[PDB]
């Protein structure tokens, strides 16, 4: 040992005393798609509630813009041109592949809006596309307000920060995928007039590897090797040829990682085994942060080895039963359209020349105000007295509701059965599930407090 | 109109240094009152004269620019011109950086004294390329003498301890005792100056409050640590004035040495999480649960 | 006009239910000249904002409650709504996103050089509430001290934040430390009774210590469960069920549900569970202390520092990453392993 | 006047020291006419910009030498990649043959994208114009933009050739030096001309003699008797008596926690502890110095250290 | 003068490059059938991206590709006012091709392009898919964006094998008659990392240098912290001797090797180094931890001793 009871005789050393004295001595040293476009209104697909629910808006019920939201890949391009072919309109459309300046973009659509065609007088009518939205906007907006002829800007999602207070004017309908009973019998006519032949269980098989995409379906008669990742990690040197083998994108391997290491059955007592993954996953987020805080590409050759931590600790005989990774991502445009919802009620609320409260101390904070809002459920049938002493009762809670901006509104499930939903649904922002569920207001009540709503309006104006 | 600025008024040698230089860059370092902006002017005026005046300082490009059109400039005719940069402390790394490059290419004819907070320096400007000058604060005694003057002149009702209060929880410099001097007595209307009132002015933990922590702590049960750090947290004492006081209790107490060595490594890496931006109540219940699982031994 | 959290708010610093002694401090301060910049925190439902509510009533007129709703825009283009009123501009910088320093610039710059405008009857200044200044970014924080002591003589800044942690040590040194500590359970009781009398009620004290303790101290939250708890039953009883906010069950059910069972299977179940916690826009940090506070019910005296420690230690890593569900997850793999450990033996 | 840092930088090409490899290895390639493109990178102030001006001086005479070294600096402001990069490597000479010269200094500080840049200039100008690219940390440079280029490590310079050139400036200069005061100076220079230099100006100007302690306390950094007082009091006083009196040291000489904790750790490596001991105060020590990069108290962090010597004082005497 | 090897024996055809073979063989049966779609190009750099793109082009073009091809590096001005101005402008115009060629739109390194840019890359991509092709190069693929990759043939590079890198060469070396021995082929692989590039580039420089090729003289001229002393440090390391690993790693402090050089040795090293497979990731996770405390400004010998301290107990 190096500790000495007594001092070196000829060494230089320094001296560790002990809590009690003792003391001691240590040394110290030193093309076929658009050939096959739809030609009339009866090349259309069928099972479609697209281009069968926007005609009966398109006809000269008092809708001013238009949107799109679902898939992609389900004609919502050519359904425009087709109805304006088949009713007798003409088209428009623009990119973001010109210079869409803020000045310009009001130019590039005041043409296709409020002149009419130096044409016969059949063809004057138009129909108009803005596309890869997702200065120029707040124009949008400003215009918004008043139009003649109604415009589309391509987008995904109604629950946008901005264009949901433009959905509110517009007709945006239902986006059903094209259902392949007609698919394949359209590839048989285009490959009747190209040459080609194939049986329909060939054809078939072509059109579903393309998730039967109609496009792609057209371009066949001519995916995701991620999986490949995660079953060379989660079934069974082998480390070395995991590591060469995660050569591709690295956040989708480690969000299938995540999503799928607690799938497996290793071991019911595997807690040790998963805490350490949990550790390799907080290590990559660790990484992939101060990659970026400290610029530093050197620093990211190790997130490399998260597929390779997760072999060795679950690699097991095979049942790998493994699915897409979701959860992160669902959870993210889930939180992105809460965190929309609470910006509109915000908006709704804050303001308001009163109403002192921060939204994150209202968001927690706001259960118990639907709880007031619930109100002794008596079925008020007189028109004074509402079951109770209308002041202390209905009367202020119409007030908080309009302070808020809470309405109730009609709505028709496709069952039948009416229903009232709260104006900016708040519940689902309030309430959560698989726990014990409060009883709902009646049909009638909230039809009571919708009226008192809008009397309430009245007499505040 | 603030009592700093008001009574702004020994290092003396760095002045008689910096004139005997018929010159490198300055980095003037030390609590703020201590005069280190008032030498550099002082050391202009006596190298320059009364004629001649010199550039005093948007992040690092507007400096940047700045520098370079004040030091890219000849001369009346002495030979070298100084920019100041004061509050240098708040820079970040990549400003520092930026400035170190500005005193290169501009090192032929300008000069650069830098006044700051001491150890915020990178490594670039605070080794080479700068003389370091340290100004020590002034001692306790001399501190207390000018807040009682400061106290006589502005009719401040504040007893000899109350001043010797102020200059303990505003340690090592004026300019705070000072401003706490003068909130206090904005508070009060300066009728009348306590112990709670400088206590609550400075952020300080009553003495009560850490004895009831170690209290809790010392009675073994996590109930009343839970208890007693909702209280702290709830009273909205900031976990960085618990830590510290904590610390100053523990380190000079008749615990073991290994006792204080587990709770000064709790407090400093507590301290650590702290300054990363971690729960202040999560950090609290870890403490004292390791000061519990060292007093109940 | 009508909840009784807004109904009761007092108007002026004379009429504060709770730290009445700040109460009378403040009215000094404001009463002599040169007012400064403060720095109002404590834990949210303490009364800060309605505070500084009354400190603008007594510093300016009473058409500060005049608020009205203003928008401006910022150059980076960001939109930004804030508060405003004849004599203060109240805006949280912070939900500019990391553009929020150019956005406090600007709000700054703004106000102070439209205070010029012979604005001058009441006070010398334009107040510039910020809110959760804890929430703003430390460059934010430079450039909010850095125009904080440029406009000191036209614009006062009053900032508002439950905890000075994340405040950088300059802005704390210009302003002036107000600390609202959270009103104690008996202050509680007093203004949740008063509330009750002035709303011609009665509430029972065993009610009113029920409200105030399952309120955490927080008075919004008593006073939205005194209502609620009104229009379930008006007539009060002192063993009413009184209700608590779905999002605290269902965080209080989730530990139970880690307590339950310890498998990999409850690990995923767990996982959905904080994916809905987390997606209901309830901060990581407060799903971490409820977690930990349902958690120690269910645990023996020496298991009860272990899991506070690992509670600190995985909500401090949390904070250093960027994806909280990692964190919260290993958090809860080590308290089952711990928790599986202890049981078994 | 002017700094000596810059009044005895190098002109001539036989100044420099210790570089005798790569010098030679440079001066060769001017010679046979195979310059490559040059990375020459290491710690600050070992004398690469001095070293590439020299061999720059030696190709191009002083009329020629303005027209074909283009000197550039990447902290200056990938508008330089495109602009006067470009338009000097794109085009020919002025009055000379042979290939032109760039030097861009503190090329570590180019965003990735600025060396993706640079090195699509390098690759398609490689006949005409030869790049010099200086840095420190040679793993700021993409593998890309490194790969176009040999790399030439200017190392530390050693005490045994850094003695010659600091003599040679304290009998130019009027300084007056001890044997102590040389070697302190070497140690805090550990290898840095420039902070040798500037250490020398701070000491022989504000002090006026160079000696061990007054280039100690013009740099501020801990005496060797100062840190051997500190481990003693860590190792052998108890915790509040050794507290106070590090405190008070550390009050006294104005210590920086960072230097202390630096100099404890090779005292740590010096002195002969257990294995175990070891392990547990480098995993500690590391463990404060990363918490004193974040902005905490130094008070707490110091006690920190003292708490981690306190551990190992029971262990180490049993 | 004469062309530096990299340049020397670039490959001029898709036969000639060593690459990956499955994504070879697809650019040649592009080349072949001629209707090549839009392609995206990522892999590590050095790789063979910009090589397999211009020989793709030129053989697809042969003559028409000085007017038919639009080349774009990281030294070119490629912002939205490009893409939507000099990309469109180059798409719209007319050239006369064989039947199944189209001109190539070579955005070179376009993960430096912003995502404005990028964006305004989309539809003129998708319009003039009648008439133009767009070939983009990259080394990190997620720089670009959605709709890019969803539009194009996402083709991987990875890094050269060891073999492939030792066959390349050994075709150098031949057609140069350098000297050489087997420790100086490794030493040259060593340091290549995978890129062939960086492997030609470091023999001939060590050529240039000294001529013949072994393992001393490569480190001469490509110098880092050795290889074998950071890899005896490792195993000091696994056997928990903090002296002797730290007397390693004191050494290279002495001799100037930066704590990232360091670091990063020691990754490289310890990827590589005979472990239990548990342990060596154990090891991974800590030289990450340390490098990141590195990168984040933290570089000091203490830190690095305290990560040889960290790995000696790792092990207990
Ligand atoms: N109902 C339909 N009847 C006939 N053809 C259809 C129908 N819907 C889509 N198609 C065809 O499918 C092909 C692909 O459609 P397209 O590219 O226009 O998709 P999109 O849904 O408009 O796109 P996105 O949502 O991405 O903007 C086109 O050839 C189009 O004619
Ligand atoms: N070998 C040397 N001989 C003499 N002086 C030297 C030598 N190396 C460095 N210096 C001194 O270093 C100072 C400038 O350093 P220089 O720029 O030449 O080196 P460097 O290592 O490239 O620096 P940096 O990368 O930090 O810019 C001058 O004072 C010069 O005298
Ligand atoms: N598969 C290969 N076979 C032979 N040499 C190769 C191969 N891959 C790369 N090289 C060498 O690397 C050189 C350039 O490689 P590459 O095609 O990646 O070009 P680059 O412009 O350096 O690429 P980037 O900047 O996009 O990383 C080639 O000229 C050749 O010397
Ligand atoms: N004296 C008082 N009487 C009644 N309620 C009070 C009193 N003081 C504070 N409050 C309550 O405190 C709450 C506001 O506190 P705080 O959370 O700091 O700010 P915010 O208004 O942003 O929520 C209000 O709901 C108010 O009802």
């Amino acid at each position: 040992n190096p500790v000495l009871r007594r001092p070196p005789i000829l060494e230089d050393y320094v001296h560790v005393t002990s809590t009690e004295g003792v003391r001691a001595y240590l040394v110290l040293r030193a093309l076929w798609v658009d050939e096959f476009a739809p030609r009339h209104y009866t090349e259309l697909l069928s099972d479609d509630f697209t281009n069968r629910c926007l005609l009966k808006w398109l006809k000269l019920p008092k809708q001013k813009v238009a949107l799109l939201c679902g898939p992609p890949g389900l004609g919502k391009t050519t359904l425009a041109h087709v109805i304006a072919r088949h009713a007798g309109y003409s088209v428009v459309e623009m990119n973001a592949s010109d210079d869409r300046s803020p000045e310009v973009f009001r130019t590039r659509i005041e043409a296709a809006t409020q002149m009419e065609s130096v044409l016969g007088a059949g063809g004057k009518p138009n129909c108009l596309v803005i596309d890869e939205i997702d200065g120029g906007g707040r124009r949008r907006r400003a215009e918004g307000g008043l139009l003649m002829r109604p415009i589309i800007c391509i987008c995904n999602d109604q629950f946008a920060p901005s264009l949901r207070q433009l959905k509110q004017q517009a007709f945006l309908l239902h986006f059903p995928p094209t259902l392949p009973s007609r698919l394949v019998q359209r590839l048989q006519e285009v490959s009747l007039r190209q040459g080609m032949r194939a049986d329909p269980g060939v054809l078939a098989a072509l059109c579903e590897k393309t998730d039967n995409d109609i496009r792609a379906c057209i371009n066949t008669l001519q995916r995701r090797g991620l999986f490949s990742v995660w079953q060379e990690v989660f079934q069974l040197f082998y480390r070395v040829l995991h590591a060469a083998a995660s050569a591709g994108e690295h956040e989708k391997v480690v969000q299938g990682l995540f999503d799928n290491f607690l799938r497996l059955r290793l071991r019911d007592s595997s807690l040790g085994a998963v805490c350490v993954a949990l550790d390799w996953l907080a290590f990559d987020d660790l990484l992939a942060g101060a990659a970026h805080h400290s610029q530093s590409f050197q620093l990211l050759r190790y997130p490399p080895f998260l597929p390779v931590a997760f072999h060795v600790l679950f690699a097991s005989s095979h049942t790998p039963r493994i699915t897409f990774p979701s959860s992160q991502q669902e959870a993210q445009n889930r939180m992105s359209q809460m965190r929309n919802l609470i910006q509109t009620l915000v908006s709704g609320i804050a303001p308001a020349t009163r109403s002192r409260a921060t939204p994150q101390a209202l968001l927690l904070d706001a259960l118990c105000l639907l709880l007031d809002i619930l109100a002794p459920k008596l079925r008020p049938v007189s028109t004074q007295l509402y079951s109770t002493r209308e002041k202390q009762q209905l009367a202020s809670l119409v007030g908080t509701m309009l302070a808020y901006s809470l309405t109730y509104r009609q709505e028709r499930t496709p069952d039948g059965q009416y229903i009232y939903r709260l104006e900016p649904n708040v519940e689902e922002l309030c309430r959560f599930p698989e726990l014990p569920a409060r009883k709902p207001l009646t049909y009638q009540t909230k039809q009571l407090i919708a009226r008192e709503i809008e009397v309430e309006k009245m007499r505040r104006a | 109109v603030p009592w700093v600025e008001k009574y702004r008024p020994f290092q003396e040698e760095v002045v008689a240094v910096l004139k005997k230089s018929l010159l490198p860059n300055l980095l003037f370092y030390g609590p703020p009152g201590t005069g280190k902006t008032s030498t550099i002017l002082a050391a202009a005026r006596e190298l320059f004269g009364p004629e001649l005046f010199r550039l005093r300082v948007r992040g690092i490009q507007v400096v940047r620019e700045k520098v370079k059109n004040f030091a890219q400039l000849t001369v009346s005719g002495p030979p070298f011109k100084i920019v100041i940069l004061d509050e240098a402390d708040s820079m970040t790394s990549a400003a520092q950086a930026a400035l170190r490059r500005t005193m290169e290419k501009e090192s032929k004819t300008t000069r650069f004294c830098l006044i700051c907070n001491y150890v915020s320096r990178i490594i670039e400007p605070l080794t080479s390329r700068c003389s370091k000058f340290r100004f020590k604060p002034l001692s306790d005694k001399i501190q207390q003498q000018r807040l009682l003057d400061i106290a006589k002149k502005e009719n401040v009702k504040i007893s000899d301890e109350g001043i010797a209060y102020l200059v303990k929880v505003s340690e090592g410099d004026l300019r705070k005792a000072i401003t706490f001097l003068q909130s206090a007595t904005r508070l009060t209307g300066g009728k009348e100056i306590t112990e709670k009132v400088i206590t609550d002015i400075a952020g300080v933990i009553p003495a009560e409050k850490i004895d009831g922590v170690f209290a809790a702590c010392q009675s073994g049960s996590f109930d009343k640590l839970e208890a007693v750090v909702k209280d702290l947290i709830d009273e909205g004492h900031a976990a960085t004035q618990l830590v510290n006081q904590l610390h100053d209790v523990v380190v000079e107490n008749n615990l073991s040495d290994k006792q204080k060595s587990i709770i000064t490594e709790k407090l400093a890496e507590v301290d650590k999480c702290l300054a990363d931006g971690a729960d202040e109540h999560l950090q609290l219940i870890s403490l004292c649960a390791t000061v519990m699982q060292q007093l109940s031994q | 006009m009508s909840l009784w959290v807004d109904k009761y708010r007092p108007c002026s610093l004379g009429r504060l239910d709770y730290h009445k002694e700040q109460a009378a401090q403040l009215r000094n301060l404001v009463q002599c000249g040169d007012f400064p910049h403060l720095l109002v925190y404590g834990p949210s439902g303490a009364g800060k904002k309605t505070r500084i509510m009354c400190i603008l009533r007594e510093l300016y007129g009473v058409g500060v409650e005049k608020l009205r709703i203003e928008h401006q825009t910022i150059t980076t283009k960001i939109e930004i709504s804030t508060i405003a009123s004849n004599y203060h501009l109240e805006v949280n910088p912070s939900d500019a996103g990391n553009s929020d320093r150019v956005v406090i610039q600007e709000m700054l710059k703004t106000v102070a050089q439209s205070q010029q405008l012979e604005t001058n009857s009441q006070r010398d200044f334009k107040v510039v509430l910020l809110t959760e200044v804890d929430k703003l970014t430390k460059d934010a924080q430079h450039a909010l001290r850095r125009t904080m002591e440029k406009y000191m003589s036209t614009c006062r800044l009053i900032l508002c934040c439950n905890s000075t942690s994340k405040v950088i040590p300059p802005i704390r040194s210009r302003c002036l430390a107000v600390r609202v500590p959270a009103p104690s359970i008996e202050d509680i009781c007093h203004v949740l009774s008063t509330v009750c009398k002035k709303e011609g009620l009665n509430l029972p004290s065993q009610l009113a210590h029920r409200l105030a303790e399952k309120s955490c101290r927080n008075l919004r939250k008593a006073l939205l469960m005194c209502e609620a708890c009104r229009v379930q039953q008006y007539p009060f009883t002192a063993d009413q069920e009184i209700p608590e906010t779905d999002w605290e069950v269902y965080l209080r059910e989730t530990a139970n549900a880690i307590v339950s069972q310890q498998t990999p299977q409850r690990l995923l179940e767990v996982r959905g569970r904080l994916y809905e916690l987390l997606t209901h826009c309830i901060p990581p940090e407060i799903i971490m202390k409820g977690l930990l506070s349902e958690l120690l019910h269910n645990c023996d005296g020496q298991l009860k520092g272990e899991v506070a420690q690992m509670a600190a230690y995985y909500e401090h890593r949390l904070q250093l990453g960027s994806k909280a569900i990692y964190h919260l997850e290993a958090f809860v793999a080590k308290f089952m392993a711990l928790y599986k450990k202890f049981m078994e033996d | 006047n002017l700094p000596w840092v810059e009044k005895y930088r190098p002109q001539t090409l036989n100044d420099l020291i210790s570089h005798q490899d790569i010098l030679s290895t440079i001066q060769k390639f001017i010679n046979e006419d195979r310059l490559p493109h040059l990375l020459l990178y290491g710690p600050p102030g070992t004398g690469k910009t001095s070293t590439i001006l020299a061999c720059a001086k030696q190709l191009y005479k002083d009329k020629e030498f303005g027209s074909m070294v283009l000197e550039l600096n990447a902290s200056d402001d990938i508008d330089i990649i495109r602009g006067p990069i470009l338009s000097f490597a794109s085009t020919r000479t002025i009055f000379k043959k042979g290939f032109k010269l760039v030097i861009l200094d503190e090329a570590d500080a180019m965003t990735q994208d600025a060396q993706n840049a640079l090195r699509r200039v390098i690759e398609k100008f490689t006949e005409n114009t030869r790049f010099c690219l200086i840095c420190n940390y040679l793993s700021k440079i993409i593998p890309a933009l490194q790969s176009r280029c040999t790399r030439f490590r200017f190392g530390p310079l050693t005490p045994e050739l850094m003695v010659p050139r600091l003599e040679h400036v304290v009998e130019e200069e009027k300084v007056d030096i001890s044997e102590d005061g040389m070697k302190a100076l070497v140690t805090l220079s550990s290898g840095d001309m420039r902070r040798a230099l500037n250490i020398l100006q701070s000491t022989n100007m504000a002090f006026g003699k160079v000696t061990e302690e007054t280039v100690y306390t013009c740099t501020g950094h801990p005496l060797k008797s100062d840190i051997a007082n500190i481990l003693d009091w860590m190792l052998n006083q108890d915790f509040t008596t050794a507290y106070r009196n590090i405190t008070e040291l550390k009050t006294l000489k104005g210590l920086a926690l960072h230097d202390i904790l630096t100099e404890i750790h090779l005292f740590v490596h010096r002195v002969d502890f257990p294995s175990s001991v070891r392990i547990h105060l480098l995993t500690k020590m590391a463990d404060i110095e990363y918490r004193l990069s974040v902005g905490t108290n130094e008070k707490i962090q110091l006690s920190s250290l003292i708490a981690a010597f306190q551990v190992t004082r029971d262990l180490i005497v049993a | 003068y004469e062309l530096p090897w990299v340049e020397k024996y670039r490959p001029v055809k898709l036969n000639e490059i060593v690459g990956n073979e499955d994504t070879v063989s697809r650019l040649e049966v592009f080349a072949r059938e001629g209707n090549v779609p839009n392609i995206i190009i990522a892999g590590p750099p050095g790789t063979g991206k910009t090589t397999s793109i211009l020989c793709l082009a030129r053989a697809l073009l042969g003559p028409a590709l000085k007017d038919a091809m639009l080349e774009l590096n990281a030294s070119n001005d490629r912002g939205i006012d490009v893409v939507r101005n000099k990309i469109k402008m180059f798409a719209q115009q007319k050239v006369t091709l064989p039947k199944g060629r189209h001109k190539i739109i070579i955005l070179d390194e376009a993960d430096s392009m912003t995502d404005g840019a990028q964006q305004a890359l989309r539809r003129t991509m998708e319009i003039y898919s009648k008439t133009t092709r767009f070939a983009l190069a990259c080394n990190a693929s997620d720089k670009i964006i959605e709709p890019i990759q969803s539009r194009c043939a996402v083709l991987r590079y990875t890094k050269l094998t060891d073999a492939q890198i030792l066959t390349r060469l050994m075709n150098v070396i031949e057609k140069e008659r350098v000297p050489y021995t087997d420790d100086g082929l490794e030493a040259i692989i060593f340091t290549a990392q995978g890129d062939m590039r960086q492997a030609l580039n470091n023999l001939q420089s060590t050529f240039s240098g000294f001529g013949f090729i072994n393992s001393e003289n490569v480190f001469k001229v490509c110098d880092e912290p050795h290889p074998l002393l950071v890899k005896e440090m490792i195993q000091h390391c696994v056997n928990a001797n903090i002296d002797e690993a730290y007397k390693i790693l004191a050494h290279l402090w002495h001799l100037g090797y930066s704590p990232e050089d360091i670091i990063g040795n020691i990754f490289r090293v310890c990827k590589t180094f005979q472990m239990a497979e548990y342990l060596k990731l154990e090891f991974i996770k800590e030289i990450g931890y340390t490098h990141m405390k590195i990168a984040e400004g933290v570089n000091s010998l203490l830190q690095m001793a305290g990560l040889l301290a960290r790995l000696c107990q790792k092990t207990m």
